[PDB]
């Protein structure tokens, strides 16, 4: 099926992706405040399927390592969320056999939402406390089925976001990993044999986010 | 296909936010009859290729926004309420107030008894946010009503860039274009946050790095740009000249200049008069009493024929290149380090990297904007960098240039259309009082007798004549000229500009203001002065998308509506996607955009609002007479209209211009009613009209060239991405300006691998050449009088070389370069005190933007996805400053200056560090100025409550980037 390659060595944390995702689905805004960071919303929620995480780390000499992480469902090749959900009710989590998209349906309101979330190694699923429906990135699967890029990939200005067939994206990830490693010796691909959203991190993925990798 | 888009019509548009000029796809419901359903990037657009930053990606939320104005609202004097009214009521009453005010305030002749024919008591602010056709119609409407106090964004934005680059190169415009950044071998980003404020530009900057470029960011803060550069160096706000004068010295001392380029193309050889000197801060000819320089003391020595003398051996002691070496010999690493906060090591590293583009087959580029312009020394900051580029051979080449990044979508265009007090459309000066006839006007223009100097401005008579014949076509240029208002010849131009308009408003001298697509209650420096001043108006007309801090100043913080007599008309206008027209990007790309949805509710495009309002004024004059009604009765507005609406297409054609009569010009033959194919074929006799000469070429007999979407290129054009068949750029589709300097006298590229133009067969191939003529026969800088890149530039108020002066509010009592602490001829208002090394305001204050908000946030504060990302005013401080003041990350703090105070959330970060300035830690406080009292709840108010009303003596731009403040912890709340 399909794959994202997310090269965080090019991300300006412009948040085009965060706003693109809400525009495409006409999602509402959360009520946010500044608690001493550009980061907002502070977390994924029922109505926020992607947010850019901001971490400040040290480096030698002038400046900082400013670490940007646009977080989304990884679309696991073998999704634990689906395994957990199938225990209660099949049809709640399905797989697009053509695109690889892992897709939540309305039947998620019938399963143990907190156990679906806890089965996710990346802590991605979010519950609506009112309806008990789960939500997350759906890979813009309808746009992909009609030959379009996901909203967040088309919007990206820097070449950070990349999408296409698993072979071309794995060949991209490897090429780009070897270049970035020259100027960033700790660069690594996130769980690249296991997920369809492959992040290139410029250092220890845990510095970007505690649930960056499995 | 996709349910969301299926039964919706697709149209193309251009982003209504920054001057990158990204392409949009708009989907409108029911094949164009319903509302927008989707907006996203245009994949075919050669600049963004479908990309949008979060402002572009949220345009749907702006256009389909139920907080938008729906109809006119009227605020009676001393009223606390808006009353809904009709357009018919709103535009008749406004016409009445305009006429009443014009009649009572019209100056036929001044004190000295010269003719001026100007309305004294009305001012207009706006707007860079309007389409190019609306801006030109708007200026002509206001000038026909006799206004001289005509200002917009440009005044408080890139105003210093126009004189700075004009003085250096001939023109004020960004020299290259966005796609051309990818060709650079060293991108210096300085006084710019381009990853945040021109985000799609970073596609091209990163593509430069992919092909071997080094990326350098020099900024007092570590920002989202800094995260993605190879080299970050801090610099203190207000210390750029020392950094850049350092680099001039480093280049000269180490022989890193491109010798051939300097000798032939710069005014390097030209000999300056013995009158020129410089002593302990001051150039020769300082009048202490009047704060002014006698510029005649700076003249070049003329040969016998009135041509500046040249020593092409570069030996004379008064060669410019030898006075340059002498002026900047003080700018040694240890003095620059000591005054910038930047270490010796870091200067050496950045200097070594940039200076290396010196080689003929290398190109370095500067990306700058407000971090350099918004200063008492803004013109001189930009001069210093222009000079470095000439020394290094970077002007005219692919991946070189001075990339002065323009702000709003059409600020390039609003400026082109003369919405500033000193200029008509096409940068022909507004006449002063001495210019009593067209002959006396046209005779201001300087002449060259150098046969190699094109001095192209000599054609001004043709453009002035074509301009008056666009306005007043049944008249002789010379007779129509009398219908247009004039400024006084004895007065500093800063008397007619933004800060002095507000000073005059604060003393009762204005009865009416048009705040047409601007929010000066938040955007103008010293916002508390402005808010009180607007209270002294009899009327104010606010044309905008939303109720805002300007429309409703009378119910702002600390105001009692019952005390305030101002009558306010709020007229709601339509968004970019609801009209057709053109916008000019930073690259001078004039791009055509189409309507998606119909205008929302009873909102109207600006062209229609201003055309209606003018007609009702002309009807009032036809019916009752009054003061000098001729300009108003005779203004040709029938060429602006079709099917009872404003016609952007017919206004564009008239701005391009056409022949009124058959004629012969350039020995070529033209029919009546035919479009002027180029400014080359315009005439001084009345054969041709053209609203804007720079537009001659935009709309020819071949159709609307701004509407071309053709990515076709030759292989030489494709190597540097000119896209010469994508839309149209002025002048005549010259994509890279000064491209004659990119070749030798043979016409061979300095960088064959990245060629702009080449002499091949008997043709210039590549870009359109910037000036006609065989290789070697003309000086490359055709808009200059002498034809050269000016290292020495004597028309500037502070002197013909940059020299460091501290900001008007500064942390130092003493300037290490001279006994002159401040700019000796700085624009200041008597009685406005300045925190100079004052313990009560010990920290450097600066203001800047974030990616997610726009200007005063009048637009983006209404957009729930952008408020979600950046909900409220914040304050960036170092950990060191936070320790001194006991401030914790996330605490509420109060930032104050002499002028005002506001609260903000503290962001304590290592991204700000103290500045070791002459051995003393100096702390900085950063604020974003995107916030205002009206919306959202708890967003905060404007950083302009802190800023000073003082600035650059050339342009009067306020010093919003370097002032002095205190910050304290706030202890309030449950
Ligand atoms: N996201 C976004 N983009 C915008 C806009 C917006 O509001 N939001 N507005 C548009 C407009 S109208 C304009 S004109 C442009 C302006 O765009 P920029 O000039 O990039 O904008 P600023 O962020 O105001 O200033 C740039 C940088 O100047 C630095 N700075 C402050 N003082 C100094 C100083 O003394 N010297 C130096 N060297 N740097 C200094 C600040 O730390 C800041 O990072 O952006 C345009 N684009
Ligand atoms: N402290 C500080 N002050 C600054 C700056 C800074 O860096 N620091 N930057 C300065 C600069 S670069 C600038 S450009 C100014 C900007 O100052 P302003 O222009 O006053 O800022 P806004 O009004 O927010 O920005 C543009 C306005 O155009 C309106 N608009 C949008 N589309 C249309 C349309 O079709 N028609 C009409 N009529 N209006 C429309 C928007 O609604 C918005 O109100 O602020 C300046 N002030
Ligand atoms: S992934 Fe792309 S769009 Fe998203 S924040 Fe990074 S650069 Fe901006
Ligand atoms: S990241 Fe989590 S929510 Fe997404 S597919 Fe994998 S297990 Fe499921
Ligand atoms: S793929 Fe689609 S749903 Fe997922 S983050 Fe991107 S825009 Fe949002
Ligand atoms: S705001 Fe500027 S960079 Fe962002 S989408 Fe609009 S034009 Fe492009
Ligand atoms: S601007
Ligand atoms: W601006």
């Amino acid at each position: 099926g399909k794959m994202f390659f997310v090269d965080l060595s090019r991300c300006t944390a412009c948040r085009g992706c965060q706003i693109a995702c809400k525009q495409w689905k006409n999602l509402p805004a959360e009520e946010t405040r500044n608690t001493g960071s550009h980061q907002n919303p502070p977390d994924l929620s029922y109505v926020t399927l992607k947010t850019v995480r901001f971490t400040e780390k040290s480096r030698k000499g002038p400046g900082i390592d400013w670490l940007f992480f646009p977080e989304q469902c990884r679309h696991c090749v073998e999704p634990p969320c689906k395994g957990q959900a199938d225990v209660d009710l099949e049809g709640a989590v399905v797989k697009d056999e053509t695109t690889g998209a892992v897709l939540f349906t309305e039947l998620t309101a019938k399963v143990d939402g907190e156990s679906v979330r806890s089965a996710c190694p990346y802590d991605i699923p979010r519950i609506d406390p009112v309806t008990k429906r789960l939500s997350k990135c759906d890979m813009c699967n309808d746009r992909v089925q009609n030959g379009l890029l996901p909203a967040c990939v088309k919007t990206c200005p820097t070449g950070t976001m990349n999408f296409g067939d698993e072979q071309e994206m794995l060949a991209l990830a490897e090429k780009r990993l070897a270049e970035v490693k020259k100027t960033y010796p700790g660069a690594v691909l996130g769980d690249p044999n296991d997920v369809r959203v492959v992040y290139l991190f410029t250092r220890d993925p845990k510095d970007f986010y505690e649930h960056a990798v499995a | 296909e996709l349910q969301k888009l299926q039964w919706a019509k697709q149209t193309t548009s251009i982003c209504c936010y920054c001057a990158v000029g990204c392409g949009l796809i708009v989907h409108t419901a029911k094949d164009g009859q319903g509302r927008a359903v989707n907006v996203e990037g245009d994949p075919d657009h050669p600049i963004n290729e479908g990309s949008l930053c979060p402002k572009g990606a949220s345009i749907f939320q702006l256009g389909e926004n139920d907080q938008r104005g729906t109809q006119p609202l009227y605020r009676a004097p001393f009223s606390d309420t808006w009353k809904p009214v009709t357009w018919d009521f709103a535009l008749t009453e406004i016409a009445k107030r305009i006429k009443k005010t014009r009649d009572a305030s019209f100056t036929e002749k001044n004190a000295a008894g010269d003719l001026v024919n100007r309305t004294e008591a009305i001012a207009s602010f706006g707007s860079a946010a309007m389409d190019n056709e609306e801006c030109w119609a708007y200026g002509n409407i206001l000038r026909s009503l006799g206004l001289v106090y005509i200002e917009h964004q440009a005044r408080i934005x890139h105003s210093p860039t126009v004189p700075a680059l004009a003085e250096s190169f001939g023109r004020g415009a960004m020299t290259n274009h966005w796609n051309d950044l990818a060709n650079s071998d060293c991108i210096l980003i300085m006084g710019s946050n381009a990853a945040e404020n021109h985000p799609i530009a970073f596609k091209w900057v990163l593509r430069a790095k992919d092909k071997g470029a080094t990326l350098i960011h020099v900024d007092p803060r570590f920002t989202r740009t800094s995260a993605r550069c190879d080299v970050y160096a801090p610099i203190r706000s207000g210390a750029d000249i020392p950094f850049l004068g350092g680099l001039i010295k480093y280049i000269l001392d180490n022989k890193l200049y491109f010798t051939d380029y300097v000798r032939e193309y710069t005014n390097a050889s030209l000999i300056v008069g013995e009158k020129f000197s410089f002593k302990d801060g001051l150039f020769s000819g300082y009048d202490a009493a009047n704060k002014k320089y006698d510029k005649s003391m700076w003249a070049f020595e003329l040969d016998a024929n009135g041509v500046p003398k040249r020593d092409p051996a570069l030996k004379h002691p008064r060669c410019v290149i030898n006075l340059l070496k002498k002026h900047y010999e003080r700018y040694n690493l240890d003095k620059v380090a000591a005054i910038t906060g930047t270490s010796k090591e870091q200067l050496q590293q950045v200097y070594k990297a940039y200076a290396a583009t010196g080689k003929p087959d290398k190109a370095g580029t500067i990306m700058y904007a407000m971090g350099w312009t918004q200063h008492s020394v803004g013109v001189q900051n930009i001069r210093a960098m222009a000079m470095i580029q000439l020394l290094l051979g970077n002007i005219g080449v692919a991946g070189g240039g001075v990339n002065a990044l323009r702000g709003e979508s059409n600020v390039q265009g609003s400026t082109d259309q003369g919405l500033l007090a000193h200029i008509w459309p096409g940068y022909n000066p507004v006449p002063n009082s001495k210019a009593a006839t067209l002959e006396l006007y046209n005779a201001a223009t300087p002449q060259s007798k150098d046969p190699m100097s094109v001095n192209w401005w000599q054609n001004r008579p043709k453009y002035v004549a074509s301009y008056l014949k666009a306005l007043y076509p049944d008249e002789e240029p010379a007779a129509a000229y009398d219908y247009l208002p004039r400024i006084d010849a004895g007065r500093k131009l800063t008397d007619y500009f933004w800060l002095n308009i507000f000073e005059k408003m604060d003393k009762g001298e204005f009865k009416g203001l048009f705040a047409w697509g601007m929010n000066p209650a938040c955007g103008g420096a010293n916002a508390n002065k402005n808010r009180k001043a607007m209270g002294k108006l009899e009327w104010l007309v606010n044309v905008n998308l939303f109720e805002n801090e300007t429309s409703s100043f009378w119910k702002g913080p600390g105001m009692n509506p019952a005390e305030i007599g101002t009558e306010v008309f709020f007229l709601p206008c339509c968004v970019s996607i609801e009209k057709e027209g053109s916008v000019a990007n930073s690259g001078r790309w004039m791009q055509w955009r189409y309507r998606g949805p119909k205008p929302y509710a009873e909102t109207k495009p600006d062209g229609d609002i201003m055309l209606d309002m003018f007609k009702k004024v002309r009807e009032l004059y036809a019916k009752e007479g009054g003061a000098y009604p001729a300009p108003i009765a005779k203004l040709n507005i029938a060429d602006w209209e079709e099917h009872n609406e404003f016609s952007p297409t017919k206004v564009a054609k008239l701005m391009n211009g056409y022949f009124l009569k058959d004629t012969e010009v350039g020995g070529k033959q033209f029919k009546k009613g035919q479009q002027v194919p180029s400014f080359a074929f315009l005439t001084a006799d009345g054969s041709t009209c053209s609203g804007n000469w720079l537009h001659a070429g935009s709309f020819t007999d071949a159709g609307n060239l701004m509407a071309r979407r053709d990515k076709t290129q030759t292989p030489e054009q494709a190597r540097i991405g000119l896209f010469p068949n994508w839309s149209f750029c002025w002048p005549v589709n010259r994509r890279i300006l000064y491209n004659r300097a990119s070749v030798d006298k043979t016409g061979k590229p300095w960088n064959p691998a990245k060629a702009v133009i080449e002499w091949k067969d008997g043709k210039w191939v590549g870009d359109v050449v910037d000036g006609g003529g065989d290789p070697g026969t003309k000086h490359p800088f055709i808009m200059q009088t002498h034809g050269f890149g000016a290292l020495y530039g004597p028309g500037r108020e502070e002197g013909p070389f940059p020299e460091h002066y501290e900001p008007l509010e500064c942390p130092v009592s003493k300037n290490p370069f001279s006994k002159q602490l401040h700019n000796p001829v700085a624009f200041q208002i008597e009685g406005e005190k300045k925190a100079v090394a004052d313990p009560r305001y010990p920290f450097i204050g600066t203001t800047y933007r974030v990616t997610e908000h726009w200007q005063t946030g009048l637009m983006t504060r209404r957009c729930a996805w952008l408020v979600e990302a950046e909900p409220q005013i914040f304050c960036e401080i170092s950990k060191e400053l936070a320790k001194l003041r006991g401030i914790g990350n996330g605490d509420t703090v109060k930032v104050s200056s002499l002028r005002g105070a506001l609260e903000a959330v503290a962001i304590v970060t290592e991204r700000i560090r103290p500045f070791k300035i002459e051995g003393v830690d100096v702390h900085m406080v950063g604020l974003p100025w995107h916030y205002g009292w009206m919306v959202p709840k708890n967003g905060g108010d404007t950083a302009n409550l802190l800023t000073p009303s003082a600035g650059d003596p050339n342009t009067g731009i306020p010093e919003t980037k370097a002032f002095m403040v205190d910050v304290r912890k706030v202890w309030s709340h449950p």
